[PDB]
C-alpha cells in the first residue's frame, strides 16, 4: 500500500548498508563502518517535521544513490543472482498429472490416489470458499489485495489450492 | 467473450470518452492517458510511458511472473518491446551521459593515438634480413625463363 | 504424366463415395502412393528434358516442384482432420476434393508445354485455394483475405495473359521449347518494355515483391491450416518457377529493368524480417518470414545467373518444406490454446519436449543451418549477388542476422521460459502432430544428403 | 591403379629411410606393425573373399557412345531439328569442358599437396596449365547466362573474332 | 527420502 | 508490520495443507513400481561374476566391460573405414594425397637407394 | 597410404558413435555420462598416435574420401586435412573435454536431464572436429554456426532462467554478424579465385585478397569474442560451469584464431590486416583485463581473461606468428579450462556461491583446490619452466622484436600486468584472507572424479608446454641475442602488478574508508559496453521496425498506396453512377444529349 | 628504442630508416667485402621444404639439425648441440645485421660531415 | 554534492529519487489507494477463475486482445494521413529507395567501365 516514512527509511538502511557490505568487502570492516553508520541513522530520529525528515531522506537517498556499489551482491537463489529462476525448466504444472496414461498412473498408483483425495478436497472446498470470500467480501468491490481466511471449521482458506500444490521449492 | 467495448476504438474527444476509455481499459480516469492523436493509429489506448518489465516488484504475486504482469492489467503498445528479455528501461547507476562520453571519448582514444602510434612504428635497430640466391626470386614465385636480377648480398 | 494425372482425377470418386470413416484413412494413403509414384518423375535426362507427350514435359525445375507437391498432399489430409473432425461427412469430401483440384491443377501447371496452358492451370489454382480459405477459414478478415487475394493475384495475372496471346501472334507458339530454341533478341522499345513488365509483374505478384506483398498477412494467417500450407510451401513457388520460365525471351532488356525490382526485394527482405522482430502473431511472423525468403528467391532469378538459379531452386524447395512445418506448429499450439498471440503460451519446451525439438530444428533450417539445403540455396545466391554487385552482401549479411533473431525469438517467448499457470488444456502431444512434422523433417535432411536432386535444371 | 599418369599426373614417390642411431627406438614402428596384423591383415583377407565372390559373376557395361552431328553454325537459321542436334552437341561439349578444367583443378590441387611448402615453387608447370584453361574457358562459355545456348555462344565467339580482326587489321596497317 | 517427480507424460 | 490473527488463521491453516501435501509428495516404499522386464542371460552370468564380491572378478568385469567397448566402439571403425578407404577412396586419382617427406642430405630413399649428397663444410662456429 | 589417414578418421567416427546410441535409445541412460566419458578418453588414446607418426615423419595428406557436389566447375566433396594445426589440436582438445565433463560428471548431479547434457558436450565436440579438421570453408562455416547454436542451446541449459536465454541470444547476434565477413570471404574465393578448399586458394597465389583478409578478420573477431563483439562471452558465462570448461574456455574462443591460422599463407600478404589484428587484440586485452581488475565475482573474471588471452592470441598472428600461436592455444586450452574447474568446484562446496565477497579464508579448508588454484595461475601468469610460459615469453619477445606499434606493445605488457592482479586477486579472495563463506560449512572435495579431473590437468599443465615445445620442429626462426631489457620485461610486469594488487588486497584490510571511484565504477560496467550498446541500438532497430516499418508502412501506406485507394475510388463513384433517381425525363434527356453528342461532337460520322 | 627515439625525437636522417637502409654501396665505404657464401644448396633447400620465412643464409644448420632429429626419434631431448650451432650463426648473421645498421648509422654521421662541412663555405 | 543521474531514454528516473514519493499529498495517497482496490478486484476474480476446478482451456484475458487489436486492426482505421505522416512515409518507405538504387547502379557501371575496358580480374572468375 502506501509508503510510510518509517518504511521508506527501513528500505534506505537496508540498501544503504547492503550496499555497504558490498563495498567494504571483509567482515571487520563491514562490522565497524555497519555500526558506525546505524549511528549515523539512528542519531537523528527526532526529526519532528515530517518535511523536514524527508528532505534529510532525500540526501540520504541522493548521497547513497551516487556512492551505491557498481555491483551489489545478490544472493544466488534471489532475484538478480546467479541461480535466479534456474530451476524454471524443471518445475511442472501440477495438473500434467491428471494426463498421465493408465500405465504412468499405476507406475505410480498411491500418489495418484493421494492426489485423488487432495482433488476431492478441492472440490468440496471450491464452493464453501466461494461462499466464504463472497460474504466477507469488500461490499461492492475487493478493497484490498488481501485475501479472505477460513473462519470456520473445516473450510479450505478461500484461493488455497495453488499456493498449497505450487511446484516445490526444489521440484528436480 | 468480449464484444465491442473492450475492442479498442477511435481517439477519446470528449472527457465522456476518456472516461468510457478508462473502464474499457479496466483503470481509473487518471491512469487513462490516451496516445497522442498524430494519425499514427492507437488512439483509444492509454499511454503506458516507458517503463520496460524489469522495473516492476520482482517479489510481488503477478499473476503472470515470467514478465511480472498481473491479470487484465493493461499493457504497453510496446510490450514486446520492454520486456525481460529485450531492451531494459531501468535505470543505471552511472549517469547516462557521462558514460556515453566516457566510452566515446575511450574508444576515440584509442584510434586517435594509434593513428599516431603507427607512423612512429617500433624497430629495432637490426639490418635488412638478406636472403640466398636473390632473395628468395625463384624458390618464391620465380620465372625461370626471365634472369633472376642479381640481389647478391656482401659480408658485413 | 498421366501415370500421375489419371490417380490423381481418380483420387477424387474414392473419397467422394468413401465412407463416413475411411475418407480420412483413404486419402491419406492414396496420396502417400501418388507421391511414391511421382518420386520416380525425379529420374532427368543429362540436358534434354523429359518429353512425355505434346502437352507434356518436365525438366529438373518442374520435377522437384511436383514432388514437392505430390510429397505435401498427405500432409494437408495429416494435419486437416484435427480441426474437421466436427463437420458433416459430405462437406469433409468436399474439403479433400478442393485439395485433390488444388494438386491436379499444380501437376499440370509443372508439367504444362504451351505457356498459355501454364497460365490456364497457374491462375485456376485460385478457385479451390479461395474456397479453402473462405468457406473454412475461422478468423475474421477471411472473407477480406479471398477478395485481397483473389484481386492481388488477378491484376497482374490479365496483363500477362494479353502479353501471351500478343507473343502468340507475333512468335507463332508459346511452346517452352520453340520459344527457346527459336528465341530471339529483345530490343529496347518501350511497347517491349511493357510487354516485360507485364509478362513479369504476376509472377512478382504471387512472389511477392515488397509492397504489392499485402495479400500474405491477410492470407496465410487467416487460412485453415492445409490452405495456409499449400499456399506458404508452393503456391508462392509458382511465380518463380514462372519468372524462370519466361526470361528466356525476356532478355537483355532485364538487366536495364532489373534495377528497381531486384533492391525492392533486397530493401524489402530487411523491412519484412524487421516486421517478424516486432510480431505479436505466430502465423504472421511465418508469412513475413515467406516473404524475405521469397523476395531473395526473386534477387536470384533477376540475376539470371546459373548459381543463381541452382540457389533459387534450392530456397524454393527447402522454404516451401520449412514454412509447412512452421505452420504446422503453430497450428498445434494454436488449437491447444485457441489463440494465436505468441505470448499467451509460453514455456512449453519442458511440457513438450518433442515440439521443443521439431520447433528447434524448424527454426535451424529457417536461419539456414549449414549444410541443410536451406542454407546452400541462400548461399549461392549471395555469392552470384556478390558477383553481381559486391555491397548486396552487407544487405544480405543483415539478412540472416536479423532472421536468426527471430528464427530463434518466437522458440524463446513460446517455449524457452515459464509456462502459464491459468491454462490447463495442453495436453499431452497427439502423435498425429509429431508424425507430421517427422514427415516435414526427415525429407529435409535427406534431400540435403543429395542436393544435387533439387539444385535445378542448371545443374 | 586406375588412372594414368596422362590424364592425372603424379610425381614420383621417393620417401627416405632414416637410421635410428639413438638407443631408444621410434615408436611409430610399432604402431605400424601392429596396425598391419590385427587390421589390414583381416580387412585384405575380407577384401580376398569378396573379390573372389566379385570375379565370380563379373556383368560387363561400356562407355556411351557419341556420334557426332552437324554444329549450330552449319545450322541453318530456325531450322529446329538440327537446331537440337547442333544443340544437345554443344551442351555435351560443354559438360565435357567443365569437367576438363575439374580434371585439371583436382591435378593441380595434388600437385599442391605432394610438393607442400614448395608448392609456389614447384606447382608453376601445372599453373600455367590452370591458367591457360580457365582464361580460354571464360572466353568459350562464361557470361553465356542462366539460358546458355549454342546460339548465343556463337554469338559470344562471333563478338570476339570480329574484335580480334579488327584490332589486329587496325594495329598492322 | 526421495520426493515426488511431476513431469509431463511421456508415454505418447 | 502486522501478522494480524485474521492472516494467521490463513497462514498456519495454509501451512497444515501444504506440510500434507509435501508429506504426500514423498513416495512409498512400492514406488517406483516397475513393469516386468526380461533379462538376457549374458547379463545374468555378468552380474553373477559381480556378487561374489571377489577383487580380481570385478576388475576383470570392467576390463570386459572394456573389450567390448573396443570391438564395438574403437576396432569395427579401423575396420570399415580402411575398408573404404584402401579399396574405394584410395582407389581412386588425388582422393589421398600426401607432401613428399622432407629428404635431407646425407638420407637414403628406399626405391633408388642412392644416398642424398652432403653438402660443404659447416663454417665450424664455436661459443 | 598407411594407417594415418584411418586412424584419424576414427578418432572422429568412434566419438560419432555415442549420439547415435543416443537417439537410438540402446545407450544405457543411467551409466551414459560415465558411456561419453569413456568414448572421449578412448578417443584421447587413439589421439595421440596421430601425434605420434607427425613427430617422428612430419606426415601430412589430405583425404577427399567422399565427393557432395559438382557444379560444373567446383567439386565440392567432404573432405579432410592432416597437418600439423588439426594433428596436434585433436589429442589436446579430446584431453580437455574428457577431463572437464568429467569434472562435471561430479559437478552436474542435480539436473534430472543429465543424459542430454553429456550429448551436448558431445555434439559441440563433433561440430569442433569437422571445423579444426575442415579441408573446404564450407566445412569450416558448417562447424561455425554448429558450434554457434550449440553453445546457444548449452548456455541457455537452464531455459527456465530468463537471463539465460537473453545471454544465448546475445552470444548468437555476435557470431551472426562475424559470419558476414565469412560468406564474404567464400563468395570472393568462390568468384575471383574459383577455389572454396584450402589447397587450391593458397595454391593459386592470390596475394591480393583484401576484402576477403578483412572478412575473416571479422569472423575471427566474432567468433574470438574480438572488440565490438566482445561481451557475448560474459553474457554465455551465465551457463553450465562445465560448458564454460569446455566451450568457452578455450575451445570455441579459438576457432577465429584458428580460422585465422588455417588462413596464415594469405594472411602475410596484406599488412593492413596484420596492423588491423594488433590493434583488435591489443584493445581486447587492456578493455577485458581491466574490466577484470575491479570486477566481483569469479566466472566472469576467468571470462575477462579469457578474451584478454584471445586478444593477445592473434595480436601474434598480427606480427605473423601462426605456429607459436597455435602452440599458445594449448596452454589457453590448459591452464584457463583448469582453473575454470576449480572455479567450479569452489562454487559447489559453498552451496553455489560465486561472488567473492562471500568466501574467504579457504587456503587450509580445502588445500587441493587450493594448489589447483595457484598453479592454475602459475601457468597462467608464465613463470619459467613449466607449460604456461612456454609460449607467453616468446609471444611477449614476439611483439618486442618486431616491426609493430606503441600501443600494440603497450597493452600487451600492461595486459600481463592486469592478468596478474585478479590472478592474485582471486586467490586473496577465495581461498587466503579471512572465512567470508555462511556459516554452514560444507566445503568439500571427496569425490573421485574432481581429483582425478583435476589432477590430469595438473600434470597437463606442468609438462604438456614442454612435451610440445620440445618436440615440434622450429616453424619460425628462434630470435637469437638481442637487447636484454626488453627479454625479461615480461615477468617484472607481471610482479609489480603483483605486489600492487598485494597492497590493495591489503587496502581492503586496513580501516580505512573506501571512497566510490569512477574508474572502478567504469571497469565494474564493463565499460559501459553492455550498458548502452545492449540497450540503444537496439531500441532503435526494433522501435523503427515496429512503430514505422511494421506500422508506417506495411498497415498504413502500403494500404493507402494500391489496395485501399483503388477500393475507394470504385466506392466513391461507383455511388454516384448507381443512384440516379430513376426518372423517365432524365433518362430520356441524357439519351438525348449522347445523340447529337455522338452525331458530330466527336464526329462519329466522319 | 634509443635509434628510435634519435630518429622520431631527433633527426630522422640520423638514424637509418629500416626500409631502405644500407643506403650506401657495400663496396662504397666498407673495404671491399665478399658475397656472403651459400653453405646449403637449392635443391637441398626445397628439398626439404623449409619455410620460406626459415629460407635464410644459416640454414645448413637447421636441415642438419632436422636430419638428425627425423633420425632421432623418440629422444625430443636430443639434437641439441645442433640447435645450438643455429643460435650462434643466427646470431653471427644478426650480428651482420646490426653491422649493417651501424655502417649505414656511421656512413650516415659521415654524410651529414660532408653535407655541412662542404656547405660551411658559404 | 555528486550530481544527480538524469533520466535517459531507456533508464527512468530512479525510485529511489522521485519526489512524488517524498512531497506525498492527500490526493497522491488517494489515487495511490484506489488503484490498490481496483487491482485487488482484478487479482480477486483472476484467482476465482483460477482456482476453479472445472476451469478448463484459457482465461481469457481481455487486455491481450485489447493490446492485438489495437496494434493489428485499430492502426488503419484511426490512420489520419497527417502532413506529419506523409513525411514520415516518403522518409522511410522511398526515401533509401533512391539511395540504395543509387549506390547499386554506381558500382554496377564504375565496373562495367572496367571490365570492357580490360581493367579488371578476369583470370579465373569463370563461375559467377
Ligand atoms: C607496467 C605497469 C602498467 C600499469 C599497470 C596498472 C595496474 C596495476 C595493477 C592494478 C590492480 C588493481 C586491483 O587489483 O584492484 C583491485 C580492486 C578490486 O575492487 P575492490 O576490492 O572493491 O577495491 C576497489 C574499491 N571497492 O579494484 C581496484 O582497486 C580498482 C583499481 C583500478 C585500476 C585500473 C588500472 C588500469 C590500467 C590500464 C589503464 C589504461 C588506460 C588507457
Ligand atoms: C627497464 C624496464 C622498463 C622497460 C624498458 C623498455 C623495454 C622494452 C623495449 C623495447 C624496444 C623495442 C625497440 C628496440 O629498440
Amino acid at each position: 500500500a502506501y509508503l510510510t516514512h518509517q518504511q521508506k527509511v527501513l528500505r534506505l538502511y537496508k540498501r544503504a548498508l547492503r550496499h555497504l557490505e558490498s563495498w567494504c568487502v571483509h567482515r571487520d570492516k563491514y562490522r565497524y563502518f555497519a555500526c558506525l553508520m546505524r549511528a549515523r541513522f539512528d542519531e537523528h530520529k527526532n526529526e519532528k517535521d515530517m518535511v523536514k525528515a524527508t528532505q534529510l531522506l532525500r540526501q540520504a537517498e541522493e548521497e547513497f544513490w551516487y556512492g551505491q556499489h557498481p555491483q551489489p551482491y545478490i544472493f544466488p537463489e534471489s532475484p538478480g543472482g546467479t541461480s535466479y529462476e534456474r530451476y524454471e525448466c524443471y518445475k511442472v504444472p501440477e495438473w500434467c498429472l491428471d494426463d498421465w496414461h493408465p500405465s504412468e498412473k499405476a507406475m505410480y498408483p498411491d500418489y495418484f490416489a493421494k492426489r485423488e483425495q487432495w482433488k476431492r478436497l478441492r472440490r468440496e472446498s471450491w464452493e464453501r470458499e466461494v461462499k466464504q470470500l463472497q460474504e466477507e467480501t469488500p461490499p461492492g468491490g475487493p478493497r484490498t489485495e488481501a485475501l479472505p481466511p477460513a473462519r470456520k471449521e473445516g473450510d479450505l482458506p478461500p484461493l488455497w489450492w495453488h499456493i498449497v500444490t505450487r511446484p516445490r521449492e526444489r521440484p528436480m | 467473450h468480449v464484444t465491442k467495448d473492450m475492442f479498442p476504438g477511435p481517439y477519446p474527444k470528449t472527457p465522456e470518452e476518456r472516461a468510457a476509455a478508462a473502464k474499457k481499459y479496466n483503470m481509473r480516469v487518471e491512469d487513462y492517458e490516451p496516445y497522442p492523436d498524430d494519425g499514427m493509429g492507437y488512439g483509444d489506448y492509454p499511454k503506458l510511458p516507458d517503463r520496460s518489465q524489469q522495473e516492476r516488484d520482482p517479489w510481488y504475486d503477478w499473476d503472470h511472473p515470467d514478465l511480472r504482469l498481473n491479470w487484465g492489467e493493461p499493457i504497453h503498445w510496446d510490450l514486446d518491446m520492454y520486456i525481460r528479455n529485450r531492451v531494459d528501461t531501468s535505470p543505471t547507476p552511472v549517469s547516462w551521459n557521462t558514460m556515453c562520453k566516457h566510452l566515446s571519448g575511450f574508444v576515440a582514444f584509442m584510434l586517435f593515438m594509434f593513428w599516431v602510434g603507427e607512423i612512429y612504428p617500433s624497430y629495432q635497430p637490426v639490418g635488412p634480413k638478406q636472403y640466398p640466391y636473390n632473395d628468395l626470386y625463384l624458390e618464391r614465385g620465380g620465372d625461370p625463363t626471365k634472369e633472376p636480377e642479381p640481389v647478391v648480398h656482401y659480408e658485413i | 504424366m498421366l501415370k500421375i494425372i489419371i490417380p490423381t482425377t481418380m483420387l477424387l470418386p474414392m473419397t467422394w463415395m468413401s465412407k463416413h470413416n475411411m475418407i480420412w484413412i483413404n486419402a491419406t494413403v492414396h496420396s502417400l502412393l501418388i507421391s511414391l509414384i511421382s518420386l520416380s518423375l525425379l529420374n532427368q535426362l543429362g540436358e534434354n528434358s523429359l518429353n512425355f507427350s505434346l502437352t507434356f514435359f518436365s525438366d529438373s525445375l518442374s520435377a522437384p516442384l511436383l514432388v514437392l507437391t505430390t510429397w505435401l498432399l498427405p500432409l494437408m489430409l495429416m494435419a486437416s482432420q484435427s480441426h474437421l473432425s466436427k463437420e458433416t461427412t459430405t462437406r469433409k469430401k468436399l474439403y479433400i476434393t478442393m485439395l485433390i483440384l488444388l494438386q491436379l491443377f499444380l501437376i499440370m501447371t509443372f508439367t504444362a508445354t504451351e505457356l498459355i496452358l501454364f497460365y490456364i492451370l497457374f491462375e485456376a489454382t485460385l478457385v479451390p485455394t479461395l474456397i479453402i480459405i473462405t468457406r473454412w477459414g475461422n478468423q475474421t478478415e477471411r472473407l477480406n483475405a479471398g477478395l485481397y487475394f483473389l484481386f492481388y493475384t488477378l491484376a497482374g495475372s490479365l496483363p500477362l495473359l494479353v502479353a501471351l496471346v500478343y507473343i502468340q501472334n507475333t512468335t507463332g507458339s508459346l511452346n517452352f521449347l520453340i520459344i527457346h530454341y527459336w528465341s530471339h533478341p529483345l530490343s529496347n522499345s518501350w511497347s517491349n518494355i511493357f510487354m516485360w513488365l507485364a509478362c513479369i509483374m504476376a509472377f512478382m505478384v504471387k512472389m511477392p515483391l515488397y509492397g504489392l506483398h499485402l495479400w500474405l498477412p491477410k492470407a496465410h494467417v487467416e487460412a485453415p491450416i492445409a490452405g495456409s500450407m499449400v499456399l506458404a510451401a508452393v503456391l508462392l513457388k509458382l511465380g518463380g518457377y514462372g519468372m524462370m520460365r519466361i526470361t528466356t525471351i525476356l532478355n537483355p532488356l532485364t538487366n536495364y529493368m532489373a534495377y528497381p525490382f531486384l533492391m525492392l526485394s533486397m530493401w524489402g527482405m530487411i523491412m519484412t524480417s524487421s516486421i517478424c522482430l516486432r510480431q505479436t502473431d505466430l502465423k504472421s511472423l511465418i508469412a513475413y518470414s515467406s516473404v524475405s525468403h521469397m523476395a531473395l528467391v526473386i534477387v536470384a532469378i533477376m540475376i539470371q545467373t546459373p548459381w543463381s538459379f541452382m540457389g533459387a531452386t534450392a530456397l524454393m524447395i527447402a522454404h516451401g518444406l520449412t514454412s509447412s512445418m512452421l505452420f504446422c506448429l503453430a497450428n498445434t499450439n494454436y488449437e491447444r490454446v485457441h489463440s494465436r498471440t505468441m505470448i499467451l503460451a509460453r514455456g512449453l519446451q519442458t511440457l513438450l519436449p518433442l515440439m521443443a525439438t521439431w520447433w528447434l530444428m524448424a527454426s535451424l533450417t529457417n536461419l539456414a543451418l549449414p549444410p541443410s539445403i536451406n542454407l546452400i540455396g541462400e548461399l549461392f545466391i549471395i555469392t552470384a549477388s556478390f558477383s553481381w554487385s559486391n555491397i548486396t552482401i552487407i544487405l544480405m549479411g543483415m539478412n540472416m542476422m536479423i532472421t536468426a533473431l527471430y528464427s530463434l525469438y518466437m522458440l524463446i517467448t513460446t517455449q524457452r521460459g515459464k509456462y502459464t499457470h491459468h491454462i490447463n488444456n495442453i495436453k499431452a502431444s497427439f502423435t498425429r502432430e509429431n508424425a507430421l512434422m517427422a514427415l516435414h523433417i526427415l525429407p529435409l535432411l535427406l534431400l540435403t544428403l543429395n542436393p544435387k536432386m533439387i539444385l535445378g535444371p542448371l545443374y | 591403379d586406375s588412372w594414368d599418369k596422362d590424364v592425372y599426373p603424379e610425381p614420383p614417390r621417393r620417401t627416405p629411410a632414416p637410421a635410428p642411431q639413438t638407443s631408444l627406438p621410434n615408436p611409430v614402428t610399432y604402431l605400424t606393425k601392429i596396425f598391419d596384423l590385427l587390421v589390414d591383415r583381416p580387412v585384405t583377407l575380407a577384401r580376398e573373399f569378396i573379390e573372389q565372390q566379385h570375379a565370380k559373376n563379373r556383368y560387363y557395361y561400356y562407355h556411351r557412345e557419341f556420334r557426332r552431328v552437324p554444329d549450330i553454325t552449319e545450322c541453318e537459321e530456325k531450322d529446329i531439328l538440327c537446331m537440337f542436334e547442333a544443340e544437345m552437341q554443344w551442351r555435351r561439349d560443354y559438360k565435357v569442358d567443365q569437367e576438363i578444367v575439374n580434371i585439371i583443378q583436382e591435378r593441380l590441387k595434388a600437385c599442391q599437396q605432394r610438393e607442400g611448402e614448395s608448392y609456389r615453387q614447384n606447382c608453376a608447370k601445372e599453373l600455367e596449365q590452370f591458367t591457360q584453361v580457365s582464361k580460354a574457358f571464360q572466353d568459350r562459355y562464361s557470361d553465356l547466362g542462366a539460358h546458355y545456348s549454342a546460339r548465343k555462344c556463337l554469338a559470344k565467339q562471333k563478338q570476339r573474332m570480329l574484335a580480334e580482326r579488327k584490332a589486329a587489321k587496325e594495329a598492322a596497317a | 527420502k526421495r520426493l515426488f517427480i511431476i513431469k509431463p507424460s511421456g508415454f505418447y | 508490520s502486522g501478522y494480524t490473527p485474521d492472516e494467521k488463521l490463513r497462514l498456519q491453516q495454509l501451512r497444515e495443507l501444504r506440510r500434507r501435501w509435501l508429506k504426500d509428495q514423498e513416495l512409498s516404499p512400492r514406488e517406483p513400481v516397475l513393469p516386468p522386464r526380461r533379462v538376457w542371460p549374458m547379463e545374468q552370468f555378468w552380474n553373477k561374476f559381480l556378487q561374489d564380491g571377489a577383487p580380481w572378478k570385478n576388475v576383470i568385469y570392467k576390463t570386459y566391460r572394456h573389450s567390448i567397448f573396443a570391438v564395438t566402439h574403437v576396432l569395427i571403425p579401423v575396420w570399415i573405414i580402411h575398408y573404404y578407404l584402401k579399396y574405394h577412396v584410395t582407389a581412386k586419382p588425388y582422393t589421398v594425397v600426401e607432401r613428399k617427406p622432407r629428404i635431407f642430405p646425407g638420407d637414403t630413399i628406399l626405391e633408388t637407394g642412392e644416398v642424398i649428397p652432403l653438402m660443404k663444410e659447416f663454417p665450424d662456429q664455436h661459443h | 597410404m598407411n594407417p594415418f589417414a584411418s586412424l584419424t578418421l576414427t578418432t572422429l567416427i568412434i566419438l560419432t558413435i555415442p549420439i547415435m546410441m543416443s537417439n537410438s535409445n540402446i545407450y544405457k541412460t543411467n551409466l551414459y555420462p560415465n558411456y561419453v566419458k569413456t568414448t572421449v578418453s578412448y578417443a584421447f588414446t587413439l589421439s595421440l598416435v596421430p601425434l605420434l607418426m607427425f613427430m617422428h615423419t612430419g606426415q601430412e595428406m589430405i583425404i577427399s574420401n567422399w565427393h557432395w557436389m559438382t557444379l560444373q566447375t567446383v567439386e565440392l566433396s567432404l573432405s579432410f586435412k592432416m597437418d600439423y594445426f588439426s594433428v596436434m589440436f585433436i589429442p589436446v582438445a579430446l584431453f580437455v573435454t574428457w577431463s572437464i565433463m568429467e569434472f562435471s560428471m561430479w559437478y552436474m548431479h542435480s539436473d534430472p536431464f543429465i543424459n542430454r547434457f553429456f550429448k551436448y558436450l558431445v555434439l559441440f565436440l563433433i561440430t569442433m572436429m569437422i571445423l579444426v579438421t575442415a579441408n573446404n570453408l564450407f566445412q569450416l562455416f558448417i562447424g561455425w554456426e554448429g558450434v554457434g547454436i550449440m553453445s546457444f542451446l548449452l548456455i541457455g541449459w537452464w531455459h527456465g532462467r530468463t537471463d539465460a536465454n537473453t545471454a544465448a541470444l546475445q552470444a548468437i547476434l555476435y557470431n551472426r554478424i562475424g559470419d558476414i565477413g565469412f560468406v564474404l570471404s567464400m563468395a570472393w574465393f568462390l568468384t575471383h579465385s574459383n577455389a572454396w578448399d584450402l589447397q587450391q586458394i593458397f595454391m593459386l597465389n592470390n596475394e591480393c585478397p583484401n576484402m576477403p583478409l578483412i572478412g575473416l578478420l571479422l569472423a575471427a573477431a566474432g567468433k574470438s569474442a574480438q572488440f565490438g563483439l566482445h561481451p557475448w562471452l560474459p553474457s554465455a558465462m551465465e551457463g553450465p560451469t562445465p560448458v564454460s570448461a569446455l566451450l568457452h574456455s578455450s575451445t570455441m574462443v579459438v576457432a577465429g584464431v584458428f580460422l585465422l591460422i588455417r588462413f596464415y599463407p594469405l594472411m602475410e600478404t596484406n599488412k593492413l590486416v596484420q596492423t588491423m589484428t594488433l590493434c583488435l587484440g591489443a584493445i581486447t586485452t587492456l578493455f577485458t583485463a581491466l574490466c577484470a581488475i575491479t570486477q566481483n565475482d569469479i566466472k566472469k573474471i576467468v571470462a575477462f581473461s579469457t578474451s584478454s588471452q584471445l586478444g593477445l592470441m592473434m595480436v601474434t598472428i598480427g606480427i605473423n606468428q601462426p605456429h607459436l600461436a597455435f602452440l599458445h592455444i594449448c596452454m589457453h586450452a590448459f591452464f584457463k579450462a583448469m582453473l575454470f574447474m576449480c572455479s567450479g568446484s569452489i562454487i559447489h562446496s559453498l552451496n553455489d556461491e560465486q561472488d567473492i565477497r562471500k568466501m574467504g579464508g579457504l587456503y587450509k579448508a580445502m588445500p587441493f583446490t587450493t594448489t589447483a588454484l595457484i598453479i592454475g595461475s602459475l601457468a597462467l601468469t608464465g613463470m619459467p619452466y613449466l607449460t604456461g610460459f612456454y609460449s607467453k615469453d616468446l609471444i611477449i619477445e614476439a611483439v618486442n622484436m618486431s616491426y609493430t606499434n606503441a600501443w600494440a606493445l603497450l597493452m600487451t605488457l600492461i595486459a600481463t600486468s592486469l592478468t596478474a592482479a585478479y590472478s592474485t586477486r582471486i586467490i586473496f579472495f577465495a581461498f587466503l584472507g579471512k572465512p567470508r563463506f555462511p556459516p554452514l560449512v560444507l566445503i568439500n572435495e571427496n569425490n573421485p572424479l574432481l581429483i582425478n579431473s583435476i589432477k590430469r590437468l595438473l600434470i597437463g599443465s606442468i609438462f604438456a608446454g614442454f612435451i610440445i615445445s620440445n618436440n615440434i620442429p622450429p616453424m619460425t626462426v628462434p630470435n637469437t641475442t638481442m637487447p636484454l631489457y626488453m627479454k625479461m620485461t615480461a615477468l617484472i610486469v607481471t610482479i609489480m602488478g603483483f605486489m600492487l594488487a598485494l597492497e590493495l588486497n591489503n587496502t581492503t584490510y586496513y580501516l580505512k574508508f573506501k571512497y566510490p571511484s569512477q574508474t572502478y565504477k567504469f571497469s565494474n560496467m564493463l565499460g559501459y559496453y553492455p550498458s548502452i550498446m545492449h540497450r540503444l541500438p537496439t531500441y532503435h532497430n526494433l522501435s523503427m521496425s515496429q512503430k514505422s516499418a511494421s506500422s508506417l508502412l506495411d498497415l498504413i501506406w502500403l494500404e493507402t498506396i494500391l489496395p485501399k485507394t483503388t477500393s475507394f475510388i470504385q466506392m466513391k463513384m461507383s455511388i454516384m453512377v448507381s443512384n440516379q433517381k430513376g426518372l423517365i425525363k432524365l433518362y430520356f434527356l441524357s439519351f438525348l444529349i449522347t445523340i447529337m453528342i455522338s452525331m458530330t461532337l466527336f464526329n462519329y460520322h466522319e | 628504442g634509443a635509434h628510435l627515439a634519435r630518429r622520431y625525437l631527433g633527426d630522422a636522417s640520423k638514424e637509418p630508416d629500416p626500409l631502405r637502409m644500407p643506403t650506401f654501396p657495400p663496396d662504397y665505404g666498407f673495404p671491399e667485402r665478399k658475397e656472403r657464401e651459400m653453405v646449403a644448396t637449392q635443391q637441398e633447400m626445397n628439398d626439404a621444404q623449409l619455410m620460406l620465412q626459415q629460407r635464410d643464409y644459416c640454414a645448413h644448420y637447421l636441415i642438419q639439425l632436422l636430419k638428425c632429429k627425423r633420425d632421432s626419434f623418440p629422444n625430443f631431448l636430443a639434437c641439441k648441440h645442433e640447435q645450438h650451432d643455429w643460435d650462434y650463426c643466427e646470431h653471427l648473421d644478426y650480428v651482420k645485421r646490426m653491422k649493417e645498421f651501424e655502417r649505414e648509422r656511421r656512413l650516415l654521421q659521415r654524410k651529414k660531415r660532408r653535407e655541412q662541412r662542404e656547405a660551411e663555405m658559404a | 554534492s555528486f550530481p544527480k543521474y538524469k533520466p535517459s531514454r531507456l533508464a527512468t528516473l530512479p525510485a529511489t529519487l522521485d519526489p512524488a514519493e517524498y512531497d506525498i499529498s492527500p490526493e497522491t495517497r488517494k489515487a495511490q489507494a484506489e488503484r490498490l482496490a481496483i487491482r485487488s478486484r482484478l487479482k480477486r476474480e483472476y484467482l476465482l477463475q483460477y482456482n476453479d476446478p472445472n476451469r478448463l482451456g484459457v482465461i481469457e484475458d481481455p487486455a491481450l486482445i485489447r493490446w492485438t487489436y489495437a496494434r493489428s486492426a485499430n492502426i488503419y482505421p484511426n490512420f489520419r494521413p497527417t502532413p506529419k505522416t506523409s513525411l514520415l512515409g516518403a522518409l522511410f518507405g522511398i526515401g533509401p529507395l533512391f539511395f540504395w538504387y543509387y549506390v547499386f547502379k554506381t558500382d554496377r557501371d564504375k565496373k562495367e567501365k572496367l571490365i570492357q575496358e580490360g581493367k579488371l580480374d578476369q583470370t579465373f572468375n569463370i563461375s559467377y
